[PDB]
């Protein structure tokens, strides 16, 4: 079955050609922004895992949706996530932000960010520790090693 | 070719034009209001719908002293 | 039967409501559409899908949290589907591809699998089973399509007779077939009188009829308001957007209503036009 | 009893300043449905906005009258700008349901709402 | 009473009684009450008719400087009829020492709009018509700031709840965000902390 | 006492105003930038391996929100509601019952991971240490349902673990 063996090596030759580098954009409202310049502190890397912080909504790969979501940020918010390439993942960090968190029970707020976009990646915490945050990156790159695109595409 | 009766005439199917009168029933005398049930709501939308047709702006005093057909024709022929 | 299926209070965002949903399918236009308004009513929807799950997930904040479920599902074995409707109040079926594959033709989709579902689903128990189908399919010519889709309304009646066999007209929207077809032209000219229904009032009737008991037995079918020329409609389609095989026959076969079969109006719904909602969707345009 | 009203001396400024606000709203409806790509007739825009304003009609008091006249063209220059988005107007209206009729028996089976 | 006890000095409360004596006794048309606390800062309770007249004296007069402008907020009080309570703060650059110009006022009058001698306050007021409805006359503009643009209630109010009336959701249907009634996932509960047993008696009210 | 800046002038002298006309003219100070910059290029930069180093704590962290019990012995928590009492987003839901024994215990002990902020105001409120602010930090959940914790999920979470739990205590029960 080599066309099957084509398919499955292709597979994850670009699979992890996605996993590799995979520049996010910085959306980062309040305080879960300083964090995550945090592990883009000196200490905490992102050049080792080829991630390059760019605040270009137009190439971004994943999405690291931070800070604290209200209603009046998220029409905002999606018109973000819409110009944006289809092939996308988004980790939600903060505890404010993946559930609505310390201020949960409030007016003007969005009760965690699932309500307006899909979230792949939870990472809580508050702030989620860079190391934490990095840990999620890791689990985030793994999801992306478990994708079967091509295998569903073959025996489609 | 600006007359009275021509500008009557252009008010007349304008009120043919507006939908919720019922029917046209054009008077000197008129008084769409009350004598043909109509709402101040719609009197202001009549007054700024000749305004939308046929010229100057008509404004908000001069907009609440007409309440009748013939004093709009009677108003525009003053103001025009 | 038990508690926490009964409805609770009023209705959204996880708002204990009455139906419990399997629904195969979900993945594709229609059932997303279907999902949506059930996660507006606020039912809990178990879903299986076959793809990849970046599907599902681009599908799946549309519930509240927890509330819809992703499971896997096959067109081989009774054991992972029968597993997927272990538990469910009601269960609808809506699959197929409109062109044959190497493993799947117009055959054995559409007669295969309401068999097998129907099969553990009358073993099951379930109720008010709702099966889709398309308008006007015979055992008539011209679309293995719709032959194969007459032999599974004819399956799905037979057995589990008490079944909502449904059938809207070809449905236009934001992800519409058959007018993506008309933007993506080129050309030819042809003569066939049809009806377009656009497709919320599709799925608001689908979902009244799914949380509405004893209209059930009937087997219905959805109206186009307008029910002219598909010639003047491809003239309204390059008016409104401001330019100047099997799909191309399925839609000039056939477009007929039947009186036999009751419809809209004993479902109490609002009929949206073509108009409205053409000059709606009718964006991308140049400028 | 010393009260200092805003702009009122009777109803017929009132009256005066409400028709003239109703006039800018008329003349707004069109820009914004064309600007902001909505998608909704002008006719319907134009009816809800005059049942907004067929609303409040039960309210004589004039520093009321005033203070409505106020916020009125708050939102209308908010909404002659460019400063509110689709989402705002759009949540003016409402097309998502919100379907709960003032029937006695519907409130009956879908109960607790008295 | 010495050690971990803030001292105080009398000496500053003897100057601010002094001053705010001096105060009253000159603008006699609107003062009611000038307090003093036993930390010395300065509380001077006005009517509001004399926010202009009050403000422009005490922006100068070459005894009371008072340039730097700070808050503005109307302390939502109910039992009374005059609920909202406007509280300017003003600082001395050359004298450092702090006033509060409370005046009062009910929900629907106006007072009478300090920015025209406070170019600080603009955003302020605005602010406060935002949250409350504390109207301005004679203002250049007065929008919501601060607050969601189709949203309403004056949200900081006491009979505007903490959840809001609306909360937003996507949907599909409409393929746009809309907003619903307030549907909560968690009560957010109510602890009843009002302790009795009267934690400080110089602070008792006379009962009926 | 102030020091304060910007009080000079440019020297008229011919010396100081030939400095400064060479600085403006020959690139001067933007080569002393240079050289800075590549006397830390020529460092050894400061990091950290991740997957296999992970970065230096204290060993009064606040993490996994873990559970103790006693030696050999039952459930350390009473359910005497003080964590939900002072959990300042509310995320401790606590139901009590006794059961058939006679020792006051629970039903429902829920901990909220997303309105947990991570205060370490539940361990210093609790009389007899049973919730413990735990010591790692990796909780990377694909999914909103798993994040809700149960009695059951934390009892698991304090069997998987008390020997890092006891040791960073028994370190540190001195301080607080
Ligand atoms: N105008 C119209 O389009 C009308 C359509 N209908 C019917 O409505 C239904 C839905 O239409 P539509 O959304 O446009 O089409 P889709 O193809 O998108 O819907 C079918 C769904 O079932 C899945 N599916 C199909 N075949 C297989 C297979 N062999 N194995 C596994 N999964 C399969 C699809 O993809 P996946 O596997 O990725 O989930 C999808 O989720 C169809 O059955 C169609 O005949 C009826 C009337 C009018
Ligand atoms: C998309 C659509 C655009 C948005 C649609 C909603 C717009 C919301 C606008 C809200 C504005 C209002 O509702 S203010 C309504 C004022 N109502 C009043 O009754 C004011 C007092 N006036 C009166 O009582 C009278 O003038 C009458 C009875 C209204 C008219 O009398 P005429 O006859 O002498
Ligand atoms: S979770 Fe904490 S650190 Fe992050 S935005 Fe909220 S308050 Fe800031
Ligand atoms: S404070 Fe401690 S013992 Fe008391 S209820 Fe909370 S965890 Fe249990
Ligand atoms: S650390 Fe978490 S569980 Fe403990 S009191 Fe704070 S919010 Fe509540």
């Amino acid at each position: 079955s080599r066309g099957e063996y084509v398919v499955a090596k292709l597979d994850d030759l670009i699979n992890w050609a996605r996993r590799s580098s995979l520049w996010p954009m910085t959306f980062g409202l309040a305080c879960c922004a300083v964090e995550m310049m945090h592990m883009a502190a000196p200490r905490y890397d992102m050049d080792r895992f080829g991630v390059v912080f760019r605040a270009s909504p137009r190439q971004s790969d994943v999405m690291i949706v931070a800070g604290t979501l209200t209603n009046k940020m998220a029409p905002a918010l999606r018109k973000v996530y819409d110009q944006m390439p289809e092939p996308r993942y988004v980790v939600s960090m903060g505890s404010c932000a993946n559930g609505g968190g310390y201020y949960h029970y409030s007016y003007s707020v969005v009760r965690g960010c699932d309500r307006i976009v899909p979230v792949d990646i939870y990472v809580p915490g508050c702030p989620p520790t860079a190391e934490a945050l990095l840990y999620g990156i890791l689990q985030l790159q793994k999801k992306i090693k478990r994708e079967k695109r091509l295998r569903i595409w073959y025996r489609r | 070719p600006l007359t009275l009766e021509g500008i009557k005439d252009r008010v007349l199917y304008v009120l043919k034009l507006y939908d919720k009168i019922d029917p046209e029933k054009l008077s000197v005398n008129s008084h769409f209001m009350k004598d043909l049930g109509l709402d101040s709501l719609d009197q202001v939308e009549i007054i700024m719908a000749m305004e939308d047709e046929f010229g100057f702006e008509i404004p908000d005093i001069d907009a609440e002293k007409l309440m009748c057909p013939q004093e709009i024709v009677d108003y525009i022929a003053d103001k025009k | 039967l038990h508690h926490a299926v009964i409805p609770h209070g009023k209705g959204g965002r996880s708002s204990v409501s009455g139906i419990v949903a399997t629904v195969f399918g979900a993945t594709g236009f229609l059932g997303r559409y279907l999902v949506n308004h059930l996660g507006r009513m606020g039912s809990q929807v178990i879903v299986p899908y076959r793809c990849e799950p970046y599907d599902t997930m681009h599908l799946r904040p549309m519930g509240d949290l927890g509330q819809i479920i992703f499971m896997d599902w096959n067109g081989r074995d009774k054991d992972s589907i029968r597993r997927a409707v272990e538990h469910s109040n009601v269960v609808i079926n809506l699959v197929g591809r409109e062109w044959e594959t190497k493993n799947f033709d117009f055959e054995d989709v559409f007669v295969k699998i309401p068999q097998a579902i129907a099969q553990v689903s009358k073993e099951a128990g379930v109720e008010k089973f709702i099966h889709i189908s398309h308008l006007n399919a015979d055992i008539k010519s011209s679309s293995k399509y719709l032959r194969n889709k007459a032999v599974g309304e004819k399956e799905v009646r037979e057995t589990f007779p008490e079944a909502t066999i449904i059938k809207p007209a070809d449905i236009f929207g934001r992800e519409d077939r058959f007018l993506n077809y008309f933007a993506n032209i080129r050309s030819l000219g042809k003569k066939t009188v049809k009806q377009p229904v656009y497709i919320v009032d599709v799925t608001k009737g689908i979902i009244n009829a799914i949380k509405d008991p004893d209209a059930r037995g009937k087997t219905f079918a959805f109206v186009g308001p307008n029910r002219y020329l598909l010639f003047d409609l491809v003239q309204y389609v390059f008016a409104v957007a401001h330019r100047p095989r099997d799909k191309v026959e399925r839609i000039h076969t056939t477009d007929r209503t039947l009186p036999h079969l009751p419809g809209l109006e004993d479902l109490g719904v609002q009929a949206t036009p073509l108009e409205l909602k053409a000059i709606e969707v009718l964006r991308r345009h140049r400028t | 009893t010393s009260v200092k009203p805003i702009f009122s001396r009777d109803m017929n400024e009132a009256k005066r300043r409400v028709r003239e606000l109703y006039r800018a709203w008329y003349r707004e409806v069109p820009n914004t449905v064309h600007l902001f790509q909505l998608d909704i007739s002008v006719k319907q825009g134009r009816d809800k906005v005059r049942e907004m304003f067929k609303k409040n009609a039960h309210v004589t008091d004039p520093r009321v009258v005033d203070l409505l006249v106020i916020k009125g063209k708050m939102e209308l220059e908010e909404t002659i700008n460019v400063w509110k988005q689709r989402t705002h107007v759009m949540r003016f209206f409402h097309e998502t349901e919100a379907p709960r009729p003032k029937d006695f028996l519907s409130k009956f089976y879908v109960g607790h709402d008295p | 009473t010495r050690p971990t006890v803030r001292p105080r000095n009398d000496v500053a409360h003897k100057q601010l009684s002094a001053f705010g004596e001096y105060v009253a006794e000159i603008l006699p048309k609107y003062v009611q009450q000038v307090q003093v606390s036993c930390f010395s800062e300065l509380e001077i309770c006005i009517h509001p008719d004399g926010v202009i007249p009050v403000l422009t004296f005490l922006r100068d007069h070459s005894n009371a400087q008072f340039k730097s402008l700070a808050d503005l907020t109307a302390v939502d009080i109910p039992t009374r009829q005059n609920r909202f309570e406007i509280v300017y703060n003003l600082l001395s650059l050359r004298f450092n020492s702090r006033i509060r110009v409370k005046t009062y006022t009910d929900e629907l009058t106006p007072v009478e709009s300090s920015v025209s001698v406070y170019k600080a306050a603009n955003w302020y007021e605005r602010e406060i018509w935002d949250m409350f409805g504390v109207f301005f006359a004679n203002h250049p503009d007065l929008r919501r700031i601060l607050t969601d643009y189709g949203f309403e209630g004056h949200p900081f109010r006491k009979d505007f709840p903490l959840s809001g009336y609306v909360e937003l959701r996507y949907d599909d249907e409409v393929k746009r965000v809309v907003a619903e009634p307030v549907e909560l996932a968690q009560e957010f509960r109510k602890f009843d902390l009002n302790s009795p047993w009267e934690a400080f008696p110089a602070y008792r009210q006379p009962p009926e | 006492t102030y020091k304060y800046v910007n009080l000079r002038e440019p020297s008229m002298d011919m010396k100081s105003v030939t400095d400064r006309a060479a600085q403006t003219l020959l690139w001067t100070e933007l080569i002393r930038g240079l050289g800075m910059t590549l006397s830390y290029l020529f460092r050894e930069p400061a990091t950290i391996n991740y997957p296999f180093e992970k970065g230096p704590l204290s060993p009064r962290f606040r993490g996994e929100h873990a559970l103790r019990r006693y030696p050999s012995g039952e459930e350390r928590c009473i359910a005497c509601k003080l964590c939900e009492a002072v959990c300042p987003a509310q995320a401790i839901t606590i139901e009590a019952e006794p059961r058939a024994d006679g020792s006051r215990r629970t039903t429902r002990y829920d901990i909220d991971m997303t309105k947990c902020i991570y205060c370490g105001f539940c361990q210093e409120a609790c009389p007899v240490d049973a919730i413990v602010e735990g010591p790692n930090f990796e909780f990377s959940t694909e999914t909103h349902e798993e994040l809700l914790y149960n009695k059951e999920k934390l009892l698991n979470n304090g069997d998987k673990w008390e020997a890092e739990i006891a040791a960073n205590i028994q370190a540190d029960y001195l301080y607080r």
